[PDB]
């Protein structure tokens, strides 16, 4: 199956590449691993952030529609054709993987609507309009990260058990192959040594008599 | 001549099984894992070898044989197996398909009922040609047809658990000396084809 | 790349009225479907909301972020827990008369182990 | 002369390149997986997989004439492109291209 | 006196290898798989010594341009080149930075032309040693031009195509023989050193 | 003593931590990237190819001393601040940078 | 008959080292960062180990010893924080609970007061058996108090400073003459007992 002779020398650059991919891996699963908690933080501040804030706003505009009466958030929810503030995909390098990241657009297409003013209650509405835009601003910016943290902890799970893979299974066959080729190699030569000396015992017996 | 041989320097590269193994036309190695498994001898096609086995099907194929086509197609999965049990070791079951999932299944039964033949009984002894080529047949149908119930639309999961007894059945069916039937082949590997032939019809539905 | 720009959202009317009168998702002018759902409290059954969250998260692929109520998420949290797929990416938020929990979060549950 | 070709000594050193590069490819793709490597070691990967089923696979009473084994290797060599092809000359390269 | 080696005893590490290292005073390498691959004359630029680079390198010094720096230099970029070969191949070939990119793609030049033969003499197999040092200050004020430019803001794919004639006529460097020239160096690298110098200009931007 | 200093002994801690740190942070920064690199393996890179380029390349006429080794490894320790130098005493460190 | 086994020939599967390892009850392992961190020896839960503990036990037990109760306990508390360092590298530092930190304070205290030792005064040389007795009486009431105390309603941090000087004694206690209750028991451990069992009601509320 494997060598008889000389065998050692691919063990040895197999267990040092072994080693520094071993090595390599553990410093990205390192800052992979740093990385996850650092926008785990950020997104876990975010959530409950934009929750109140979307909260606040969803009240508001509750209490607007509540107080307009013939609410025609169904009609303004159908009136609507385009969006303003909208999202660019981008690919960053963080850690040697692809996160994806959120560029916040400004669209100045539509700022009003036609539903805006109809009378008294037109003020209330673009009144809740006004704050809903720039907590929709906030929520959009703080929930924009979503994506490069469900890409990180998707990465680190296949990181952390490559490397321990790979480190679990990289020297032991390696070492334990080598120290049996060392060992056959030593008896062997020893062997050919321990004949040409019995050899050469009687060889030089004839001579040292005469 | 039979002549089995051991490792006196405790590898495989001594002089010994080589000398023997060299001189000799047919092989069949015995595998560590799995000889750990209470499964002697396991060899399919990376230590067993042979060059008669062409003339020799033509005679077991000329009376009524499947083997011909079920022997290299087990000698494939059962070589094609052993990659991809590395491959899911070393990186995990991610980056495999689903259909060397059902391969590795159809592998580690084949491998299970295949490998064992050290036998619990005095039925558990014997091994005719017709039980195995029902039994590789069988596990060759079940193979082909969770392949094309996967491609008909299914789950790995629900096509293993959905056959369940219907293999298990197979897998069992090596515990009782052949006395029904025509003469070897009992009706029991005759009605897995239909039961396994039946269930092929409502796995894809 | 830029192949993503509507925000999706599924809360209650009074939200998705908000957020549709600042500005986040609309109905695109080539097909005339909205990408929004619109869900009443107590009026609407579950299963339009994985049929919802399954063609605006599946069916379609112009969507960036994809917004999801506190009951309505916790509701179809087999399906939301399932999904788990970062294009678009899911973002759990709370809902109208409903407090934050940390357990209604599906990035919460995977990002707990293996931190 | 009269008997053989110019490009076979090319044809075979790109060959052995190839097939060095997806055994290669081959060892390192089962310990690290599909998620770090190139399209280059799928493209020897596929090659050594395509050349192995075709060249290797003969009958043992059919001879195969050399031109015919170096136009089967051409053509499982014809799966790269001509820039990614660098184990021959351009003029003897772009003439049997 | 140039002795060729080989083994003689079953191992790489044999007296006559260890008694030829010590009593010469220069180390060549050579490589039958890379000789093979379409790669001869191969050689090992990571284990090899010479006592005459300095007396040789001292008249040269004068008589001719520094060369002994560009041998450095291109030396240790065949050097990062092995170290960043095992990087972009365990970690991945998309995970590397630009700078790392210029040294990979001078190494691949450098070693494509001079590693880089074809049969003895046919096809320009000749060279000089002024011919050799002239090609190899191409590629290195190259090399140093595309680092000078992505250090001050430029992008990896737009250098790269920015290049364009200038990299495809360093690397055919091996066809032109001596006679463009007068007897030892060739004027179209004397033209493509200030080529070079006009392309960097454009590669920046 | 007589001719050494005592910070000699202790300089050769943060030197030779410098350049180990500094080996692991060459492969680092080609691994990480360039938008994941830290500037504790930034300065340990540079002070690798800083203090390889000065500490272990010299001529073949040339002389040095232990006063000139300790003043050229207190000029290439003197690139980082003195808030990433915790391998020697503070005496030492705050009376020679 | 304590003997060092160096290597010899660049091995470690000779039988000089192995028939001595193989031979010997007692193994004392000893580290290159173990002697540079002043620690003597370089074995902490790991590196160390001995059949002959139950008659030394039984013998030291024998004339006054209570080390038998506490002798699989200090053990235990490094084996957890050794296994709880992998579980906090790897798994996260807030997977932990308030019981592994007093554990792994506890470990940290008493592997620093007992292996810390590189002679700093007369009495780190000579120890007798009443004070280390005694000083993993007081590290496993400490312990044991401590863990009480944080089930009971308390945090790390309030409860670490909760302790105080009732544990920062307990690190400082070998730089005390050993003489303190007749020629050999250590005085402060008897009255720290007391003292830690009334800061005990104290660190909880």
């Amino acid at each position: 199956v494997f060598p008889t002779r000389m065998t050692l020398g691919l063990m040895k650059t197999k267990l040092k590449g072994a080693n520094q991919g071993y090595s390599l891996l553990k410093r990205k699963s390192e800052a992979l691993t740093k990385r996850f908690r650092d926008i785990t933080k950020r997104i876990d501040d975010a959530k409950q952030k934009m929750g109140r804030v979307m909260q606040t706003a969803a009240f508001s505009l509750a209490e607007v529609s509540y107080a307009t009466g013939e609410n025609i958030g169904y009609q303004v929810q159908e009136s609507v054709s385009t969006a303003r503030f909208k999202v660019r995909a981008r690919q960053e390098n963080v850690s040697g993987v692809y996160l994806s990241q959120f560029e916040s657009y400004i669209d100045p297409e539509i700022n009003d609507f036609r539903l805006t003013g109809l009378g008294r209650g037109g003020q209330q509405v673009q009144r809740a309009k006004e704050i809903y835009s720039r907590a929709v601003e906030t929520l959009v910016e703080l929930a924009s990260l979503q994506t490069a943290f469900i890409i990180l902890d998707e990465v680190i799970k296949v990181t952390n058990r490559r490397v321990n893979a790979i480190e679990h299974v990289i020297i032991p066959r390696t070492e334990n192959t080598i120290a049996y080729i060392n060992s056959e190699l030593d008896e062997l030569d020893r062997e050919e040594f321990y004949r040409l000396k019995k050899v050469q015992e009687k060889k030089q017996n004839e001579t040292a008599k005469l | 001549i039979v002549a089995a041989v051991s490792p006196a320097g405790g590898d495989f590269s001594d002089p010994v099984t080589t000398a023997t193994l060299g001189i000799t036309q047919v092989f069949w190695g015995l595998d560590k894992k799995l000889a750990q498994r209470k499964h002697f001898p396991s060899i399919n096609t990376s230590v067993s070898y042979s060059k008669y086995t062409n003339v020799l099907n033509k005679f077991y194929d000329s009376n009524y044989p499947e083997f011909p086509v079920l022997r290299d197609r087990m000698k494939e999965i059962l070589s094609n197996a052993e990659e991809l049990e590395q491959v899911v070791q070393l990186v995990g079951k991610s980056a495999l398909s689903d259909s060397d999932k059902i391969t590795l299944d159809v592998a580690t039964l084949i491998k299970e009922d295949f490998l064992q033949q050290n036998g619990y009984s005095t039925y558990d002894a014997f091994c005719p040609i017709w039980k195995t080529f029902d039994m590789m047949r069988a596990f060759i149908s079940y193979h082909d047809e969770a392949q094309k119930a996967v491609a008909n639309g299914a789950n790995w999961s629900k096509l293993a658990d959905s056959t369940g007894d219907v293999k298990h059945a197979v897998s069992s069916s090596k515990f009782f000396e052949p006395s029904r039937g025509e003469k070897e082949v009992h009706g029991e590997f005759e009605k897995l084809l239909s039961t396994m032939q039946e269930r092929f019809a409502e796995s894809t539905d | 790349a830029e192949k993503r720009t509507l925000i999706a959202v599924i809360a209650d009317e009074d939200t998705t009225t908000g957020l549709l009168l600042a500005g986040i998702g609309q109905i695109t002018p080539e097909t005339q479907e909205k990408n929004f759902f619109v869900y009443q409290e107590g009026k609407t059954t579950k299963e339009e909301i994985t049929d919802k969250f399954n063609h605006f998260t599946e069916e379609r692929d112009d969507i960036a972020i994809l917004l999801i109520n506190q009951h309505i998420a916790e509701n179809i949290r087999a399906r939301v827990d399932s999904f788990t797929n970062a294009f678009p990416a899911i973002l759990e938020i709370p809902s109208k008369d409903h407090p934050y929990d940390p357990e209604k979060d599906s990035v919460l549950k995977r990002v707990r182990k293996l931190f | 002369e009269g008997m053989t070709r110019k490009d076979h000594g090319d044809v075979s050193n790109q060959l052995y390149a190839k097939y060095a590069i997806g055994k290669d490819a081959a060892a390192m793709k089962a310990v690290v997986g599909e998620e770090a490597l190139s399209i280059e070691d799928k493209l020897s990967l596929e090659f050594l997989e395509k050349f192995e089923k075709t060249f290797i696979t003969q009958g043992a009473y059919e001879d195969r004439t050399v031109f015919e084994s170096l136009d089967q290797a051409w053509s499982l060599l014809r799966i790269y492109p001509k820039e990614m092809l660098n184990r021959i000359s351009p003029k003897i390269l772009d003439e049997f291209y």
